[PDB]
């Protein structure tokens, strides 16, 4: 499977960044989760990066901090979660699908078990929020081992040397956090970096078309699809309708 | 990549987000560059001797043993400015960040105790001091609270997750990834990413050093074993680290069972506890089947870290250490002791330690051996919290 490729290979042919909505697994309930996880498909996005609800996310800001409590209040386990993310695949074989993890989860089992269930449920990438690359050895060699994209995130205080690891030990996507953004996509690009997801504070269309206008390919909307849960957490049919307001404007904007 | 070895053994390491490891390397460097300056140890030096009160007190319990072949030293870091061992290392970490040109300094707090060593070292040498402290412990311990305050500290209360610190703990590394330029973390204990671990046991290793030469002085052999609790390590690896070496002295160090290990209400990860990776390091840890991170319990407030620093870890391994348990109860009783028999009022985290001194001199009446406890701080703190129980049993 290599489902990034195909989709940039398509969104590149169709002059389009990609639109990649984040969120937790579980928030605000099991059921609810997987409602909203086929509507943000249908309302156009072109992959998914998802959450396992961590106890001390300590990477996250407080938007997400709610979610996994959210999560947590709801009974979400990581089991359950990879049971959810079946179900996910099963209806929609073709959309890329990301994990962002904190460590503790991934060496709970074993580092080789955990990605061996990535696999089987067919997910698609890693990020390992607390894993730099300096440490992040054993992680990628389990995920390269069960064909599974290790993800890194490309931080604005970012050296070459990190820009060259970087550049190496990813795969799929490379995650930008906001040194000049033109410079960066370019120093990667050089470096036959994985096509980056700008990931910073992606909020409006105009942020995404300024991303793919910088010669990103695609933007992350990281915590706004999260703050839509939270403020119409009263109303479910609201906040399913806001969010394919939302997800369809954001798309439409990547199609430069 | 690093000038140090971020590992003990298999423990350890950098587990951060890739935005925080250019703070960690610039901080690795100035203190490898600080620990070569004379200059940085001179003021350092001075600082404890004629601020903090360093030489502290190698005391010998006179009526405690009595009826024994025990030999009992209390190193006393009771006897501190700040009441406590923290003090030592607050102060180390303050010159550091003023060598790094830092301005402002982040700290996370539980049970108070490092918020107050944090403000004092931020107020005696120029620093804005902000300190972060889980809600829960903000109200249940508003004294310590008063205290920061008065010496002009901000303290910013954490309502996230438990509400505890461990969610203080994670909300202070937010905040120095975006402030690192200007600001230093002021860790608490001898745990968390490389190189805290190492850093905080060089600035309190003189415990050891001290009680090294001050019992050569007064018994002309080395002690038999060194004793101290362990809530993250800081004051059990200082008073070890100068003893690593000398074989002969057993290394003992004091975790809390709280109500009891087998009521799983304790705070002993490195003996019962299980290896994760949590706040930056490999070690063991209080978690759930499922890899979720526990709180620790202990009566005792400052031991309430819910892992453990890893070269404590990495010292058990390979059994040049040796780690026990103690319960509330048991150091209940070794606190009550300690008052009545020498009239010292012990931390109720220093109570640990001395609770299995006594255990050792009780269950081998006639063995001949010379301990050394660490008296980690005094416990004027904790007379409210022993009151309560006390008439609460009657
Ligand atoms: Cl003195
Ligand atoms: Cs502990």
């Amino acid at each position: 499977m290599e489902r990034y490729e195909n989709l940039f290979a398509q969104l590149n042919d169709r002059r389009e960044g990609a639109f990649v909505p984040f969120v937790t697994l579980g928030d605000p309930g099991i059921e609810q989760s997987l409602k909203i996880i086929d509507t943000l498909i249908d309302a156009g996005a072109d992959a998914l990066e998802l959450g396992v609800p961590f106890s001390d996310p300590l990477a996250d800001g407080p938007t997400i901090q709610n979610a996994n409590l959210r999560a947590f209040a709801a009974g979400v386990t990581p089991a359950q979660c990879f049971e959810m993310l079946a179900l996910i695949r099963e209806k929609h074989p073709t959309i890329p699908i990301g994990l962002l993890m904190y460590a503790n989860l991934v060496f709970n089992n074993g580092i080789d078990a955990f990605y061996a269930r990535c696999e089987q449920v067919g997910v698609d990438s890693v990020l390992v929020a607390d894993v730099p690359v300096e440490e992040s050895a054993p992680f990628r060699q389990a995920a390269l081992r069960h064909n599974i994209a290790p993800i890194f995130i490309c931080p604005p205080n970012a050296d070459d040397d990190l820009l060259r690891q970087v550049a190496s030990y990813g795969r799929g996507y490379t995650y930008l956090l906001s040194l000049p953004l033109h410079h960066l996509i370019e120093k990667l690009k050089e470096y036959h970096a994985a096509p980056a997801l700008q990931g910073f504070g992606i909020s409006s269309p105009e942020q995404v078309s300024a991303a793919v206008r910088a010669g990103a390919a695609g933007a992350i909307s990281g915590s706004a699809i999260v703050k839509i849960i939270e403020k119409n957490l009263a109303s479910p049919k609201q906040m399913l309708a806001e969010l394919r307001s939302f997800v369809s404007a954001m798309k439409a904007a990547s199609r430069a | 990549t690093t000038l140090l070895n971020p590992y003990f053994g298999e423990f350890g390491g950098m587990y951060v987000p890739q935005i925080l490891m250019p703070a960690l390397n610039q901080l690795e460097e100035a203190f490898v560059s600080a620990q070569k300056d004379p200059e940085f140890q001179a003021q350092f030096a001075d600082l404890l001797k004629n601020y903090a009160g360093r030489p502290t007190a190698l005391t010998k319990c006179q009526n405690i043993t009595a009826g024994t072949r025990t030999t009992l030293y209390l190193k006393r870091e009771d006897l501190l400015h700040g009441g406590a061992h923290k003090t030592n290392q607050v102060l180390g970490q303050a010159l550091l960040a003023k060598r790094m040109g830092k301005s402002e300094i982040i700290a996370e707090t539980g049970a108070g105790q490092h918020g107050v060593a944090s403000a004092l070292a931020s107020a005696l040498l120029g620093l804005k001091c902000r300190i972060y402290m889980g809600a829960k412990d903000v109200e249940r311990q508003s004294p310590n609270v008063f205290r920061m305050r008065l010496m002009g500290a901000e303290v910013i209360p954490v309502h996230s997750g438990s509400a505890t610190l461990k969610d203080a703990c994670n909300e202070a590394l937010r905040d120095w990834s975006g402030s690192y330029e200007t600001a230093h973390y002021m860790l608490g204990t001898a745990a968390g990413p490389h190189p805290y671990p190492t850093i905080v046991r060089e600035f309190q290793r003189m415990i050891g050093e001290e009680t090294k030469a001050q019992i050569l002085d007064k018994e002309g052999r080395l002690p038999d074993a060194v004793i101290a609790c362990v809530g993250g390590g800081s004051n059990a690896i200082g008073m070890f680290a100068d003893f690593i070496n000398d074989t002969s002295v057993g290394l003992i160090g004091v975790e809390p069972g709280g109500h009891g290990i087998e009521t799983g209400e304790h705070g002993a990860p490195l003996k019962h506890g299980r290896v994760g990776i949590y706040f930056g390091m490999k070690a063991p840890m209080m978690q759930t089947a499922d890899g979720q991170i526990e709180e620790s319990y202990s009566i005792s407030a400052g031991l309430d870290f819910p892992s453990v620093g890893p070269q404590h870890a990495y010292l058990n391994s390979i059994g040049r250490a040796d780690y026990v348990s103690i319960t509330d109860d048991e150091a209940l009783e070794a606190f009550k002791t300690l008052c009545r028999h020498e009239g010292i009022i012990p931390a109720l985290e220093s109570s640990h330690a001395l609770a299995h001194a006594l255990k050792m001199m009780r269950e081998q009446p006639e063995k001949e051996q010379l301990l050394v406890v660490n008296l980690s701080g005094r416990g004027d703190k904790d007379i409210f919290t022993v009151h309560d129980i006390l008439k609460a049993r009657g």
